[PDB]
Order: structure tokens, then sequence, then C-alpha cells
């Protein structure tokens, strides 16, 4: 679903912004703007990847 | 104008038909929706709005220091060369018909009928002796494929263009 | 005692500048940019009003586009 | 062809050179008296010399730039044969050249002493 | 494990030993025209570890039985040059070193420490000037590896970082431009490891305190 | 093709032997480079065709900025600048 | 500073043409360095000492110079003529390396934030004996190197005792900012509490103005001013009017970061407000 | 894009002043982001596997051009975010990572070089690239020229080089005088069939990867990378060996050759058992790369292995830049600098690192991991894809062998994590500065990649099948 794709995507951004903070040695809770910077521009680089996806299936099935 | 090698006659790029498989510069930037303007500005101003937001997440020499105006009228300029390869990339395959080409379509063939109507040639008459022709237009055929590399564009009146 | 104003600050100042003060630079310059601007903005009017291009000159024999004929005279 | 003849003539002069290269295996040990310079003494006095890093690129520029002319003469021998198209070729070739041109002018990098 | 081995040291100019001298040559003047002498002694007393002597005299006097020199009067020891003969490992390897530390006892006399490395030129010296602080009793002096000046024919030059992964030989020499007898006691020379901060004197060299550390 | 690939050999061998002789090796990358030329010269007046001659002026123009950037490189290696640099800042 | 160029012309003029005494060369070089703006030409000026006592047979110069220049090049962080100077040094066949070259050569390099050749002048220091070697120089180079590393200066305080040493008034003032700029606001007021039953000497003006400008905490600040009203009344008033306390302290919505974070920021502020 | 990029360049950077150079690379940083984020439509160009030819037949254009492309792309991003971005704002980082005036133009230059390498037609146009290439890495490797230990890198990565490119030369013109051509569009199943030309694409492939350094020409490219500066050496040590063997994939030249074979055993064997010898850091990573295109060099035995291929470059350049970052990363965490080139040298100065930094041990443990190929990280995955391709055309013993070598090689990676995760008494030298936050996020970033990229497999495959079928 479209929904999940952006809820995963989403969840790897905010993973990867606390990841940024522990490796700065920096409490999780550090910046938390930088949090929804981080989720938005991941959710949308798994909305395009998901819009790929949608136009991939869309390609296979139409040659039938 | 009389074709010297025989070409691809309504080749599919595509979904959608073909219109013109090597369009000329003046064509392509003659057929761009305003969405790709929208899209030129939006890189002339991202660029700049690049290098402000890097200034604002780490500043050069520690204290947050706006770039110079050298900087923004550089970064201006190779926007506007950006979203200008993005607009004339995005056109080109409206013409491959690869894209949504409808309005264009309509466009190509109320502009040939007005042509063959006025009696002209359908693809312009060159400077350029027949050889040369079939040399720019082996050239420049699907050129756009490299934009990521180089930037090249057709701009020889050559009649191999694909069409009927 | 002389410094540089600067392009971008003004266009005209910087060329008056740049002529007075760094002349080959201004020259060579003008005369390497006069080139192609001139040429794209030149050789339409010159096709339209002082003479049109010359036609093409051949660069093997012309070979007509037709089947062989039948001819007669100078037989065995 | 080339092949073959890389080939069968590899070991000959192979083991040509091997002989004669073990050849040198001792000789000259150059026991010469290199006592004042395992030490840092210097015995000229004078022969300083210097040589400005713009005078070396000035000779060794010599040569892309001679390049970029001698590129020049296939455009001189058919330029009617490919006249508008090669001349556009040939004002991109010119234009490009012209910006390492630009940035060894800029640079300052040619002038001698000043 | 099976790995190349790591070390904290290695011995340069060893001596202490019954061969030492061996290990080490000398040059002086002697090779030109000159008067300055050099000789190397070994010398093993009772309460104490033995010792390297080097001792000569550095008459600056020019040679005059020849014309082409300018400067002359050094007298130097170095280690043998480095024997690479087929298949040994060719040099010596200074990549995990950072220092060299030498034992000595000095005078008045300017000594300079004296490295030859892989270089591109023949007649390049990495030098660096042996500063002797105690004169007459024994002082480690430790120079930074990455401080040696290069130098060809005892000018200064372009200072382009030593080859460390190869080094040839190590030696102290006299260019000191003044006459008079001259002497240096080494007891060895060896490439010491990157040390850990310390807030201490030494141990060799102490002073009055409470002692808060308990006696064994 | 005789020549070219027997120069061509005989410089591949004297820079396979001394491989520490930078100018020797340098003289012998020239000389490659010239045997390859000669033979690719030779195929193409055999065949009579124009790439070959084409390839050959590439290979020129490729081999003259190889060697500006090697001598830059030996410049830099042996520090023909000199320095005469001291009592200077 | 204008005409600072100059006056290098008129140096020049003025060995040419008249013999210039060797103590003449002290002051141009504090003057072409210390006086003005202008560090190149002093050390031109200690190369022209060399250039004349290798070839024309000049006296040569004396390790003062070198010691002075460094601590003149530690000022403005000059990185090209410590480098330039040190193989100089390494080459110097006149004058040696003793206690005053390495503390100012050590000095140099804290300016230049090199870990490696201060741990090097260190181990120079440290392998001389107490006689003639480490001193509270030494220490107030030591310490001010190890301004954000409370392990680090604290064993250095230890180190003093060992060496054979006292601490001074300029050797307690950083390890008061030391302590200070790591968040021990507390652990300080004990130290300039103490320090005057310990040591006898009296805490000065340059000691408790320190302690309160790197207090970052506005109750901690105030504790610091409780003490100074009934144990030095007048010497602090004469700092109201002089405008040396500075307010600097954390923001307040400010836990989202390191409270470490905070103090390198806060000190690193305060330190430019100290140097002029 | 990249040759405007390049103009503008060496227009900007000549009339501006040293301290510009991190201005500089960051504006390229965003112009190369701007052009992949804007310019990434081109993908629908090769719906169902559609080929074009560019130039006159002097350029070939497909998906798995255009794919190597954007990875190339991204690539030079993270390394010029490296040049551009200050890791710590204090002076000794300062001098350690300073870019040259021109390396950024030379970096662009490089990337010109491999991106016409990988869509080269022509053996005219594949020597100019490779020309092109190889003159740039050697500009790009002689830049930093203030030390011995990298000039003797320089000249013989040079001298060495040289001689690989004109063997390169020799084998193409050979082609050349066999057939009157120079593409390989005249070659056909008769014509391999009916000629003997397979010993001249047997010479062409030698040439070729032993540019990028397989067994037993690699001791010279591991010397170079232990050398070079560590910051150049990430870039160096990648982007070729991308270049090469994208083109060699693509050729499709060395179909189940026994030469090309047994070198990849040899260069396995080599990289897996030479590891266990290296105390130094620069040459660990250097076999754990060259074991690395042992296993890539495994793929060109056979036909269909697009998506091994691309998927293992992919995960392998994604890791690849994580270790080296996490490399770089760790230099804040050590009490003293090798040099000021390779400020670390020996993997016993990372020891105890898991006491001043502990997630940058996390992060190096997931990438050591994924070199090893411990699931579900994108390693295994890669040498899954490799092990099923080289099983469905029987390659058996083949197989053996690259397990032998992934279990030998999980030996000398987890050297790097025991040293690690030891104890280190010695407390820092240095305190609470920050590290960079966008470098940090590159890092997290590429971390984040390789421990959830398997995710999406389902995905990857299926626009695969769609887009290269
Ligand atoms: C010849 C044939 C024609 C082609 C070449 C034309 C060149 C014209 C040059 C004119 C200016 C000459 C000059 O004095 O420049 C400064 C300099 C010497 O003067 P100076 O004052 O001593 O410089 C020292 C400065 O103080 C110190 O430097 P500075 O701080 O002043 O900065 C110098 C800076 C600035 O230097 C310059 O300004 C020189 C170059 C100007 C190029 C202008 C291109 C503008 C493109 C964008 C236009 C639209 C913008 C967006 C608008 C909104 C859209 C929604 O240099 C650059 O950064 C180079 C320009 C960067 C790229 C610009 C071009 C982008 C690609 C455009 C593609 C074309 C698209 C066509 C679309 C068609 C649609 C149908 O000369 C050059 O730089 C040489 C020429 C460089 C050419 C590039
Ligand atoms: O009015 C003419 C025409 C307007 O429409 P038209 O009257 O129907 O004529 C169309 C055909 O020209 C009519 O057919 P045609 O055969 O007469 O046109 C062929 C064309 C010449 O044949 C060509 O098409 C030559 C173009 C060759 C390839 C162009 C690709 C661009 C590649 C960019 C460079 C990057 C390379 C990558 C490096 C790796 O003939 C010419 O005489 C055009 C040359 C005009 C002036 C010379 C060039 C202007 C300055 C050059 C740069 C601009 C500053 O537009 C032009 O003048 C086009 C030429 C501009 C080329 C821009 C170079 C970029
Ligand atoms: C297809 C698959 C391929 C790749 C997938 C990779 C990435 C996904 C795409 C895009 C990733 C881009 C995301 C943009 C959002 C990231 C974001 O919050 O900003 C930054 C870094 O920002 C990049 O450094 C942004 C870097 C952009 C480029 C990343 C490419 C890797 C992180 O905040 P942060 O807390 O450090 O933010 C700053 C804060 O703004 C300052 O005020 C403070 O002074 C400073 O200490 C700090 O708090
Ligand atoms: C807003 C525009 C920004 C786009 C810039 C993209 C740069 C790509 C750069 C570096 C590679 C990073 C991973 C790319 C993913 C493969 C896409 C694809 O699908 O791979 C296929 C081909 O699969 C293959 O053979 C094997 C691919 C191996 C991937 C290995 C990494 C696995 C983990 C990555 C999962 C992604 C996480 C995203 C989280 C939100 C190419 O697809 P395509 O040629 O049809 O075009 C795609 C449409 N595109 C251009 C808009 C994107
Ligand atoms: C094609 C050109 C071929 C020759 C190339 C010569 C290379 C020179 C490159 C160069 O350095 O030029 C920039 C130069 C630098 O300026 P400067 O102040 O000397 O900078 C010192 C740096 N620290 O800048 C200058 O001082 C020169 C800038 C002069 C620009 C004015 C001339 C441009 C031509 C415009 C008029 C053309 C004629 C009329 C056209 C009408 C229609 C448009």
């Amino acid at each position: 679903a479209l929904f999940t794709s952006l809820v995963g995507a989403s969840g790897l951004g905010f993973a990867t912004k606390f990841l940024s903070n522990k490796i700065r040695l920096k409490p999780a809770g550090y910046y938390p703007l930088g949090y929804v910077f981080s989720g938005v521009a991941w959710a949308g680089l798994g909305l395009v990847l998901h819009n790929v996806h949608q136009h991939s299936l869309e390609v296979l099935e139409k040659k039938k | 104008s009389t074709p010297l090698v025989k070409t691809s006659v309504n080749y599919s790029y595509g979904d959608y038909p073909l219109i013109d498989a090597d369009p000329h510069f003046k064509r392509v930037v003659g057929y761009m929706r305003p969405s790709d303007y929208g899209v030129i500005g939006l890189a002339t101003a991202a660029l700049p709005a690049g290098i402000c937001f890097a200034e604002w997440l780490d500043p050069v020499k520690g204290k947050f220091a706006r770039p110079s105006v050298k900087f923004l009228r550089v970064a201006t300029m190779l926007g506007f060369a950006v979203g200008f390869g993005a607009a004339y990339a995005r056109s080109s395959l409206r013409f491959f018909g690869v894209t949504e080409n409808a309005r264009e379509y309509k466009k190509d063939e109320a502009q040939m009928a007005a042509r063959k109507a006025a009696g002209l040639e359908p693809y312009g008459t060159s400077s350029l002796t027949p050889e040369l022709q079939e040399i720019a237009a082996k050239n420049s055929a699907h050129s756009i494929a490299g934009l990521f590399i180089f930037p090249w564009f057709n701009f020889v009146n050559h009649p191999y263009h694909g069409r009927e | 005692i002389n410094a540089n104003p600067g392009f971008w600050n003004g266009p005209f100042r910087y060329l008056r500048w740049s002529a007075h003060n760094r002349p080959h630079l201004f020259f060579a310059f003008a005369i390497g940019i006069a080139g192609p601007v001139a040429a794209l903005t030149l050789t339409p009017l010159r096709r339209k009003y002082l003479y049109p291009d010359h036609s093409p000159l051949p660069q093997s024999y012309p070979l007509p586009q037709r089947a062989r004929e039948q001819l007669t005279g100078f037989d065995d | 062809n080339t092949f073959i003849i890389f080939i069968i003539l590899i070991p000959i002069v192979g083991f040509a050179l091997l002989a004669v290269n073990i050849l040198l295996a001792v000789y000259k040990p150059y026991n010469e008296k290199l006592g004042a310079f395992e030490c840092g003494l210097t015995s000229f006095n004078q022969t300083r010399l210097a040589f400005n890093a713009a005078f070396i690129l000035v000779a060794i520029l010599f040569l892309p730039f001679d390049l970029e002319i001698s590129t020049l003469l296939p455009y001189v021998m058919s330029i009617y044969l490919v006249s508008n198209y090669g001349f556009t070729i040939v004002l991109l070739f010119l234009l490009i050249l012209i910006i390492g041109f630009v940035y060894e002018i800029n640079t300052n990098a040619l002038k001698i002493n000043k | 494990r099976l790995r190349p081995t790591e070390t904290t040291e290695q011995v340069l100019v060893n001596f202490t030993k019954p061969n030492s001298l061996e290990t080490v040559l000398t040059k002086c003047d002697e090779e030109l025209g000159g008067y300055s002498t050099v000789n190397l002694a070994l010398e093993r007393p009772t309460t104490g570890k033995p010792y390297g002597r080097f001792f000569g005299n550095l008459s600056l006097d020019l040679p005059k039985d020849n014309k082409m020199v300018t400067r002359s009067g050094f007298a130097m020891f170095r280690t043998l040059d480095q024997p690479s003969s087929m298949f040994k490992t060719n040099a010596w390897n200074w990549e995990q070193y950072r220092h060299l530390e030498l034992r000595v006892r000095g005078d008045r006399r300017k000594y300079f420490v004296n490295v030859q490395s892989a270089t591109p030129l023949a007649s390049d010296l990495y030098q660096h000037r042996l500063f002797i602080q105690t004169p007459g009793e024994w002082e480690t002096v430790v120079i930074p590896i990455d401080d040696f000046i290069l130098t060809n024919k005892g000018v200064v030059q372009e200072q382009m970082a030593m080859d460390t992964a190869n080094v040839y030989t190590v030696g102290i020499g006299l260019i000191d431009r003044q006459y008079g007898p001259y002497n240096l006691d080494i007891e060895y020379i060896k490439a010491v490891a990157h040390p850990p901060l310390e807030f201490k004197p030494k141990k060799e060299y102490e002073v009055e305190k409470e002692t808060i550390l308990l006696t064994p | 093709m005789f020549i070219g690939t027997i120069i061509l050999v005989l410089s591949f061998l004297g820079f396979v032997f001394n491989r520490r002789n930078i100018i020797l090796a340098f003289i012998c990358l020239e000389t490659m480079l010239l045997g390859i030329n000669l033979i690719l010269l030779r195929n193409s007046v055999l065949f009579d065709d124009i790439s070959g001659s084409l390839f050959a002026i590439v290979i020129i123009i490729l081999a003259g900025v190889e060697s500006a950037i090697g001598l830059s490189l030996l410049v830099s290696y042996y520090r023909l600048r000199g320095v005469i640099n001291s009592y200077g800042i | 500073s204008e005409r600072a160029d100059l006056a290098w012309e008129m140096y020049g003029l003025l060995h040419k043409f008249y013999v210039v005494p060797f103590a003449d060369y002290y002051k141009a070089i504090k003057f072409f360095a210390q006086d003005v703006k202008r560090q190149d030409y002093a050390l031109l000026t200690f190369q022209q000492i060399r250039k004349n006592h290798d070839l024309h047979g000049q006296p040569a110069a004396t390790s003062e110079m070198v010691a002075f220049l460094f601590h003149e090049f530690a000022k403005t962080k000059y990185k090209r003529g410590i480098k330039r100077l040190h193989e100089v040094v390494a080459l110097e066949t006149s004058f040696d390396v003793n206690r005053d070259v390495l503390n100012e050569m050590m000095a140099a390099y804290v300016s230049v934030e090199d870990l490696n050749r201060v741990q090097d002048c260190w181990a120079q220091l440290q392998q001389l004996p107490p006689s003639i070697g480490a001193n509270n120089r030494s220490v107030d180079v030591l310490l001010s190197y190890f301004k954000d590393n409370i392990h680090y200066t604290e064993r250095t305080w230890q180190g003093i005792p060992e060496f054979g040493l006292l601490p001074t008034l300029e050797n307690y003032e950083q390890y008061l900012i030391n302590n200070c700029r790591t968040g021990n606001y507390r652990r300080a007021l004990e130290i300039t509490k103490n320090m005057e039953i310990d040591s006898g000497l009296k805490p000065t003006a340059k000691i408790i103005a320190a302690v309160y400008n790197y207090t970052f905490t506005e109750q901690r600040k105030l504790e610091v001013e409780q003490w100074a009203e009934k144990a030095h009344p007048e010497m602090w008033l004469e700092l109201k009017e002089g405008d040396k306390l500075k307010s600097l302290c954390l923001p307040a919505n400010s836990d989202n970061d390191n409270v470490e974070s905070l103090l390198k920021q806060a000190s690193a502020d305060m330190d430019e407000e100290m140097s002029g | 894009m990249l040759i405007l990029a390049i103009i503008s360049l060496i227009t900007f950077v000549s009339m501006s002043k040293l301290s510009d150079n991190r201005a500089i690379i960051r504006l390229i940083n965003i112009y190369l982001i701007l052009v992949l984020v804007l310019d990434s439509f081109l993908y629908l160009l090769f719906l169902n596997n559609q080929t074009y030819t560019v130039m006159g037949e002097l350029l070939i254009f497909n998906s798995f051009t255009f794919y190597i492309d954007m990875l190339i792309y991204f690539i030079m991003i993270v390394i010029s975010s490296l040049y551009g971005y200050n890791l710590y704002n204090n002076n000794l980082y300062k001098t350690l990572f300073e870019p040259k005036k021109e390396l950024i133009i030379l970096f662009l230059i490089n990337i010109l070089g491999a991106l016409l390498i990988v869509h080269s037609n022509d053996f005219i146009t594949l020597f100019v690239a490779i020309e092109l290439q190889s003159y740039s890495i050697y500009l790009i490797t002689a830049i930093y020229n203030s030390s011995y230990k990298a000039s003797k890198a320089s000249m013989l990565y040079f001298f060495m080089g040289g001689i690989l490119s004109i063997l390169i030369a020799y084998s193409i013109n050979t082609y050349y005088s066999v057939l009157n051509s120079y593409t390989l569009h005249s070659l056909d199943s008769l014509i391999i069939n009916t000629l003997d030309l397979n010993l001249i694409l047997i010479a062409l492939s030698l040439g070729l990867l032993f540019k990028i350094g397989i067994a037993p020409l690699h001791k010279w490219l591991i010397s170079i990378y232990e050398n070079t500066p560590i910051l150049i050496t990430i870039y160096i040590s990648l982007i070729p060996k991308i270049s090469i063997l994208s083109y060699l994939v693509l050729s499709n030249i060395s179909i189940n050759s026994l030469v090309i074979s047994i070198l990849a055993i040899l260069t396995l064997l080599v990289g897996s058992v030479g590891g266990l010898l290296q105390i130094k850091i620069k040459r660990l990573l250097a076999f754990s790369g060259l074991t690395n295109a042992g296993y890539m060099m495994l793929l060109l035995l056979l036909n269909n292995n697009e998506f091994s291929y691309l998927y293992y470059i992919t995960q392998y350049s994604i890791s690849h830049l994580a270790i080296f970052m996490i490399i770089i990363f760790s230099i804040y965490y050590i009490n003293y600098i090798n040099n000021q080139y390779n400020p670390i040298i020996y993997v016993n100065q990372l020891k105890g690192l898991i006491h001043d930094n502990a997630y940058l041990v996390l992060s190096m443990a997931i990438v050591v991991f994924s070199f090893i190929g411990i699931p579900p990280l994108l390693g295994f995955f890669g040498k899954l894809n490799i092990l099923m391709s080289i099983l469905n055309n029987g390659y058996y013993f083949i197989s053996i062998v690259l397990i032998v070598a992934s279990l030998i090689s999980a030996l000398y990676y987890l050297y790097l994590l025991n040293v690690s995760i030891q104890d280190k008494n010695n407390i820092l030298i240095n305190s609470n500065e920050t590290v960079s936050s966008v470098l940090s996020y590159i890092l997290s970033s590429l971390i984040i990649l390789i421990t959830f990229g398997f995710i999406y497999n389902s995905l990857i495959i299926d626009i695969f099948n769609v887009y290269f079928n």
C-alpha cells in the first residue's frame, strides 16, 4: 500500500536521524525539527520509488 | 531535402505517438509547456536556496555567513542551465512519444498542415549538403540520452525525423 | 591608483575600465567574441540582403535516378 | 601476426637482457669520496641559480598549446567540405581550449620573475 | 597471530656488544685532502653499561694539495649500508616509530643526526641537530622523525616528507665550522614508538617529594 | 608489421627490466607508443581505410598530453624548480 | 599600521649604508612584530642576522630571539612562520635549543592546534632535569592546551608538585578557567576560596573576574559573587565600572543539545571577548 | 550537464581565492544533487530494454549505462561532500582535509572519463575515454605532492598505467588489423565461430582488468592505495573499478573464459589470504577491494548477469564509502596523527574505539558484517545473487572457491571489529568538538541503506524485470 510505503520510508528517515544524532555523541531528542525534515525527505523518496514501482507493474500488465 | 538512407516510419519509443525523432532546438523550445518553465525557475531558485540551506546546516567558518553575491549569481546561472536542460529533455520525451503529448501532437499537425499549405518543405531546407545532413542527423539522433554527460542539440534542418 | 570596479557592479563602466586599463585582454575578448556573435547576427542578414549562398559543388559524378533507356548509334 | 612476432621475440631478447643485466650484479661499487654528502657540507660557494615555476610552465605548456595549434591543420585542409557543421565544431573546440587559456591567464601561472 | 610483527622499538646503533663496531663505519675528510681525523673506540668499564666512543680532531685547514674544493673539515660515522642483494627486505621500516632516542654524553661540539632514506636524488640527506642539553652527563635526547630537514649538498631544500617505509642508514656527523678536538660517547640509538602523555620528570632522574606511591 | 612490433618488444622489455630508470622508462613509454603508431599506420595503408590514420593522430595527441603530464610529474619528483630560498620567509 | 610597509625600505638603507649595532636587532625585531601589526619583517630581520653571520662574518644570532619570536607567532596564529622558524632552528650551528625555546615553541603549536608537535615538545621538556626544564611557563602552556579536557588538566595540576614547582597567579588563572569552562562551577569556588590558605597567593582581580566570566549558570554566577562582597570588598568594586564582568550564559530551551557542547560554544565566544 | 560544470568550474576557480574552494565544492555538490533529482526522468527512455546509439555509433545508451551513470553521480556527491564540508571546525582538521584548487575539476574530468568508458561503443571512444580517465587519475594522485610516500605512488601509477594503456591500444590495433573495424557491431556468432579473435579479446580484458588491479598485478595498486591520501584513496579505488567492470560486463566478450576464470580464482585467493597478513588499515581495505573485484569478475563468465552485477556494485559502492567514512570519523579518537595525508595507518590505532564512539563502532560492525555477508544486510544478498548466477551456469568449483574465500576474508574482517571493541585506558587529548552534521547524516544514510535495503528487494527485482527485458 502507498500509506504503508510512506510510513516505512518515514521510519527509515527517523532511524537515519537517530543514528546521526547518536554518532555525533548527542541525545536522541536533539533536533526534532531535523527528525521532521529527515522523515519528510525519506518519505518523498519512498513515494517516488513507489510510483516507479506502480508504473513498472502497469507496463508489465499492459503488454497482455 | 531528399533523405539518402532509409529510416524507421512511425517508430514507437513509448506508449504515445511519435511526433519528431530528432526535433530542432527552436522546435523543442517552442513546444515547451508552462510547467517546464516552472521547472526552470525551480532549479534557478533551488541552487541559490540549496547553497543557503547548506550554509545554514554547516557554516564554512563556524559562524553563519550568507554566501557572497558572486556565489549566488553563479548558482543562479547554473540553476537556469540545469532547469533549461531538464525542460529540454521533458519536451524531447514529449516529442519522442514517451510522455503525454496530445497538445504537442495537435500543434505539430496544424504546423505542417500550414507549412504544406504555404508550399514549403516539411522539415526545412538547409545550407548543408545532403551528406552533411545525414551526418548531422546521425550525430544528433537521440542525443538527449546523454544529458547527464554532455549537451547536444539538433541545429540542422535534416529530413531524418522518422516521420512519413 | 587604479582599482578594478568589478564587472557585475557595472557592465559599461567595467567595459571602459578594461578598454583603458587592460588593453590586450579587452581587445582579445573583443575580437574573440565578435566572431561567433557577428556570425549569428549577420549571416541571415547577409543571406537575405547581400547575396544568396552559392550552389553546392559536385563531389563525384551526378548519377541519374532512372532506368537504362534504349539508345541507338555508334554500334559495332 | 603482430602477436606472434611479439610472443616469439619475448624469450630471445628477454634472455639476452637477462644475461647482460646479471652482469652488473657486481660492478663499480661507487666507492668514490662520498663523505662530504653524507654529512651535509657544501663546496660550491656559488651556482645557486633559480627557476620560477612560470619558466618550467612555459617550457611544458609549449607542448599542449602546440598540439592545440597543430590540431587545427586537419580543419584548414577540409574547411570547404565541412563548412558550417565543421565551422561550429571548430568554434566549440576553440572555445573549450580558450577556457584553459583563460585558466592559465587568470592564475598568472606563466609570469616570470616580477 | 601470523601478521607482520609490530613493535615499539628498533635498535639502530646498539654498541654494548663484543662485535658492535662491525655494524658501523666512519668517514673523515681524509677522503678529501683534509687533515681531520676520525676513530671509533669501544669502552666497556665497570659500574656502568659499556658505550662507544667517537672522538678525533676537526682541523678546518684547506687541503693545499688540490684546488677544486672550497670548504672541508667533517668527521662522521654511520650504520653500514643496508645489504639488498636479491631477496631480503631492502631497507628499514620506520612507519610506526615517529621518534628516535639515543643515549649519549655530549660536549661543546655541535653534532648532527644524519639519516639516509629513499629519494629520487642521490645525495639527499635528512639531518636534524643533536641538541646536547647536559654536557658530560648521559641524556636520552629524542628527535621526532617528522622533523628532519631534507638537505642535498648541505643546502636546505623543498621540504618533502621522509620516506619512512624505506630508510637506509642513520648516523652522527660533525659539520661544525670550528677547530678543536671533539668527543661523543654513544651507547645506543633506537627508534621509539609514540609514548603516552606523562607528567613526571623521569624514573632515571627524580627530586625530593612525599613519595605518595606505596613502596614495593 | 615488423619494425613497429620489434620496436615495441624491445622498448617493452627495456621498461620491464629497468623499471627504476624513470627517464629511460618514460622514454620507453614514448617508443612503445611510436611502435604502436607505426603498426597502425601500416595496416591503415594496407587496408586503404581512414580509421587507422584517425586513431593514429588521436594517439599522437594523447601521447603529447601524456608526455606533458609525465614531465610535470618528473619536475615535481626531482624538484627541478630549485630552492635557494634560504634566508627568506 | 598604514605606513608599516614604509618602515621596511628605511630599514634596508639603514643597514646597507651605516653599520648597525647588534643590540639594535632586538629593538627592530620587537618593533617589526610586537609593536604595530607586521610580523613578516620580524622573521626577515632574524634571517638578516643569519645571512650576515654565515657569509660576511657578523656576530651570530642568540637563542633569545627565537624564544621571543615564537611567542609573537603564537598570538596571530601564524602557521607559516612557525614552520619556517622551526627548520631554521633544526639546522643551526650557532645557537641551540634550551628550556626557553621549547616553552615558546610549544605555545606556538597550541595556537595552530598540532597534537603531534605539542606532545613532541612536551617529551623533550620532560626528559630534562627539573633544575633546568619544566617550569611554570611550561605548565602555563600545557594547561592552556588541555583547556577543554578536564582529565588532562587535572593530571597536569598534580604534575606541578612532581617537577618541584609551586603554582603562580598566572598558573592558577588558567586552571580556574579550565574548571569553569567544563561545567565545574562549584569546584572552582573551593579552589579560589582555599588557594590563599594553601599557597598564600592572594587572589587577584584577573583571577576573580575570570571565575565570574567563565561561570555559565545564572545561579552559579551568583554564588561566585557571595564571598566577594564579604571577603574581597574593595577589589571587586573596581571591576563593576571597568566592564570586566560579562554575563554570557547558556540558552533556556537548550537541553536539546549536550550540556558539554554548550560549554564549548559558551567558552569559545568568551575567549574572543577576552582577546581584546 | 558535466561538460558545462567543467567549463564553469575552470572559469570560476580561475578567478577565485584559495578560501573559496570549500564553497565551490559545495556549489557543485548541490549542482549534482539537482542534476540527479531533476533530470532523473530520463529513465523513461529505456522501457523494455530499449537501446540507443549516439554520436555516430560512438556511444551506447540503455538502462545499464543510465544506472551506472546515476550511481557514479551519487558516489561523486558523497565524495565531494567529504571535501566541501568540514568534519571538525578546528585547525587540525583544516590542515588534514584541505582540497586543492584544481581537485574538483580533476574529479569531474575523471567522472567524465569514467562515464565515456561506460557508454563507449567504439574502440576509438574506448581508448580516448581510458586515456582521459588515466591522465585525470594520475593528476588526482599527484596533486598532493608534498611527500615522497605519495610521490613514489604517483610515479609508479603513472608508469604502470602507461604500460597498461599501451597494451590496450596494441590489442585494439590488432583487432583493427584483423577486421578493419573499431566496433563490436561487426562481431556476431558466425564471426566468432569462423575466425579466432578470442586471444585479442583476452588481451584486451587482461589490460583493462589489470588497470583495476587483479592478480598477479595487484601489488602496485595496493601500494598506491596505501600511500595516497585517504580522501584520494576513497575515490581512486572505486570509480575506475566501476567504469572498467561496467564496460567489461556490457561488452560481454568473456563467456566461459578459462583464463578469466583462473584469474578470478587467483584474485579471490590472493585477496582473501593476503588480507590475513595485513596490519595496516589501507592495505586491508585494498585486499578487501581485491576480493570484491574477484567476486565481480566471477560474473564475467556468464550471460544475463546484469541484475547480480548491478546489485553487487551498488551495495559494494555504498559499503566502500561507508567504511572509508567510518575510518575518517575515527581519526578524532586517536592520540597522534601519522601523516598529514594518511592520519591513520595501523589497525591497532583503532583499538578500543567502542569507548569513544559506540555508535561509530556499531556502524562499522554493520558494514563489516555486510562485507562478510551476514543477513539481512545488502552484502549477503549481493553474494547470494552471485552464488545463484554461478550455480545456474554450473560453476561448482568456482562456487566452492567463492565460499572458501568469503570464509577466509571473514577472519580479517572480524580482525577490525575485535581490535575496535577492545579497552583503551589512554583517554583522549581532544573532547566535545562536534562532528559535521552533513557528513554524519550522509554516513548514517549509508548505514541505514546497508541495514534496511533488503526491504525493497522485490521492488528492485520487478523494476529490473520490466526495465531490462
Ligand atoms: C527524485 C529523483 C532522485 C533519484 C536519484 C537516484 C539515484 C540512484 C543512486 C544510487 C543507488 C542507491 C539505491 C537505488 C535503488 C535502486 C532503484 C532501482 O529501481 O534500480 C533499477 C535497477 O535495479 C537493479 O538493477 C539493481 C539495483 C541495486 C540497488 C542496490 C541498493 C538496494 C537498497 C536501495 C533501496 C532504496 C531505498 C530508498 C528508501 C526511500 C533501476 O531502475 P530504472 O532504471 O528503471 O529507473 C529508476 C527510476 N528512478 C531513476 C527515478 C530512480
